[PDB]
């Protein structure tokens, strides 16, 4: 396994970023994922060698952090809040919406690998409950019409 | 410059401090900043010693906005008792339910934010500054990351700041999904660049934080005040609320309100106002049942007449407020906050590992009619046994709640005993 040299020379401007190298971890993950829709663990070695840690410390980093997924590959993960104000608020009626647009569950992927469902924790937008993010952008569910709409911007 | 779609979380102050601009739902940048006077009280503590400006902080009462209320003035008076270098973290990883308050001044008045990191790190001689921000933030990473810039090239970070010989550069991390790392000493573990595990407590981080250097750590909201502070003198800033615990404080409401948002108001206010006077009270105006101060408290209906202040008998906390009313079943939502905590142990304590494991899992039987005899027994006791050996805030928490409501909705629960 190698890096493309587009994405190399981004994990190398976070190393660069910090004081030191292995402060930059999260955010070469974080890139890694965005690059490839998930965390290749094929990539871990490479990226080890990069920051100058050993392999188990990277997989442990990658166990450890919720956001960062080694199974599935998807172009656009939504994360919908599972926790208690969304609960309240009308996290269901967002899961259903999904169900009759998609027809997936939370955890599961769409045959084409476009979407995946990932139930999170609060989000920290609870006054707009039930939310959900579409990769890097936040929403709140409205009704099955609007987030059809919302849906239909990611090609 | 575009950034991720964000709510347009509703926001309202009495003070027009904090929320002077952020109550408008838009970025703020170092122009119309500096168009209010931003930055001047910078310049004003590039003019004063260290020692004055802790003093100010000090004696303004400022109290630590991240939830457990450690008067600010003093945790810096104790990093810079410890030589040097020494580090200044600005704590944005914001994941306690029902929490939106520190969001709302980094994406709409991150200069306010950067102002205070500025003038903080200046009064403990801290030359690097982190803002550590949750993965969960995009837009706001993205919004701290051009604001550092528009400050770097106005001259208000980098070397020899406005000629005063004082340098700082501020980084911003990102988290990676761990509410865990919002705990101090797992953060700076995270900064390290290794898994958000919290360390045992003393040292705290004032003494041997960051790389095992002196660095204090702050909450976003309370970075904030310090500006205000500079800008209005300690004896102005202290004549806001009471003045033993003064200043602005910001209010993230949400649940059955008709105006969910952050409300700016001074700490002498009721939860009864807030939730009434200022949220404009509940939806379809049910009875209040309860309010869930994030997942740490469970006030009862007949305890909303007490002050939202860090006094012994006040709200306290992160003042956090999700209101449930009449329709609302305790034990669903109790359910919603032993799930937040089984997701959230970082598992080196086996009573917490296990602990909140068990405590969701027993819940969930209990809630679902299929908990036995010794189901219901087991989960009486794990609910009062995650806290044992536990170094860290999360274990000596994660059964509170629970059992607040086991204590004031004892009807509610009985129900569920006999399902
Ligand atoms: N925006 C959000 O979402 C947000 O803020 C969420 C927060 C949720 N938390 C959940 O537990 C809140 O945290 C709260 C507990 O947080 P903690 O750090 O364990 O509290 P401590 O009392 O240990 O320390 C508080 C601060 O003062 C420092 N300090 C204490 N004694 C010191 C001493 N002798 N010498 C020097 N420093 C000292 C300590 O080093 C820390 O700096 C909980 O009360 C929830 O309120
Ligand atoms: C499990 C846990 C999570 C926490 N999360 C946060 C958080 O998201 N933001 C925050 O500023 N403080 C949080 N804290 C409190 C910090 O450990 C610490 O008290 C605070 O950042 C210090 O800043 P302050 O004195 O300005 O409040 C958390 C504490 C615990 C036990
Ligand atoms: S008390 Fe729980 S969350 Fe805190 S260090 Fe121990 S296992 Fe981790
Ligand atoms: S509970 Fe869903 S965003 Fe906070």
């Amino acid at each position: 396994f190698e890096f493309p040299e587009e994405l190399k020379t981004k994990l190398q401007e976070h190393i660069n970023y910090f004081p030191k190298k292995r402060q930059a971890i999260l955010l070469c993950l974080h890139e890694i994922q965005n690059y490839y829709g998930y965390i290749p663990p094929e990539s871990l070695k490479p990226l080890a060698d990069m920051l100058e840690l050993p392999l188990n410390h990277v997989e442990g980093v990658v166990a450890f952090y919720d956001m960062f997924d080694r199974e599935d590959k998807a172009k656009y993960r939504i994360r919908v809040c599972v926790s208690i104000v969304c609960h309240l608020m009308g996290t269901n009626k967002l899961l259903k919406a999904l169900e009759n647009i998609l027809g997936i569950k939370p955890g599961e992927v769409t045959p084409d690998g476009k979407f995946k469902i990932v139930p999170v924790q609060c989000l920290g937008a609870c006054s707009e409950a039930p939310v959900f993010m579409v990769n890097d952008d936040e929403y709140k569910f409205e009704s099955e019409v609007q987030l059809n709409e919302i849906l239909s911007r990611y090609t | 410059r575009s950034y991720p779609a964000i709510p347009r979380i509703y926001a309202e102050t009495t003070l027009n401090m904090l929320l002077k601009r952020a109550k408008k739902p838009r970025v703020h940048s170092i122009d119309e900043y500096l168009k209010d006077g931003g930055y001047q009280a910078l310049e004003k503590a590039l003019n004063m010693s260290p020692e004055e400006i802790i003093d100010w902080v000090d004696k303004s009462t400022l109290r630590g906005r991240g939830g457990a209320g450690f008067p600010t003035g003093k945790k810096w008076k104790f990093a810079v008792q410890n030589p040097g270098p020494r580090y200044f973290i600005c704590n944005a990883d914001e994941s306690e339910p029902g929490t939106f308050k520190d969001r709302i001044i980094i994406e709409r008045d991150p200069h306010l934010l950067i102002e205070g990191i500025i003038i903080s790190s200046y009064a403990i001689g801290a030359n690097e500054a982190y803002i550590y921000i949750r993965g969960e933030y995009p837009a706001g990473y993205y919004i701290l990351r051009d604001a550092i810039e528009e400050a770097k090239k106005k001259g208000f970070l980098g070397k020899n700041i406005l000629g005063s010989g004082f340098d700082l550069e501020i980084y911003v991390a990102r988290g990676a999904g761990a509410y865990i790392c919002g705990e101090e000493t797992a953060l700076i573990e995270s900064l390290e660049g290794k898994r958000g595990h919290p360390r045992l407590k003393p040292p705290y981080p004032v003494q041997k934080g960051l790389w095992g250097k002196p660095t204090v750590v702050n909450n976003v909201e309370t970075i904030a005040n310090v500006p205000f502070i500079i800008s209005m003198g300690w004896e102005e800033y202290r004549y806001i609320g009471p003045s033993d615990y003064a200043g602005p404080k910001l209010f993230p409401v949400s649940g059955k309100v008709k105006k969910p948002g952050v409300y700016e108001l001074p700490m002498n206010t009721t939860l009864r106002e807030v939730i009434f006077k200022y949220a404009g009270g509940t939806l379809g105006n049910k009875k209040v049942k309860a309010v869930f101060s994030g997942a740490l408290d469970c006030f009862s209906s007949e305890e909303l007449d007490i002050p939202m202040d860090y006094s012994p008998l006040g709200f306290g906390g992160t003042g956090t407020v999700i209101v449930l009313t009449e329709e609302d079943d305790i034990v669903e939502a109790a359910l919603k906050i032993a799930e937040f905590y089984e997701h959230e142990t970082c598992g080196q304590c086996t009573p917490c590992r296990v602990g909140c494991y068990e405590q969701a899992n027993l819940l969930e039987k209990i809630y679902k009619g299929e908990a036995t005899e010794q189901d219901w027994e087991g989960f009486d006791f794990v609910n009062r046994n995650i806290q044992p050996t536990s170094i860290c805030g999360l274990g000596a928490v994660a059964g509170r709640l629970i059992r607040q409501t086991l204590e004031k909705f004892p009807e509610e629960w009985e129900k569920y005993r006999k399902k």
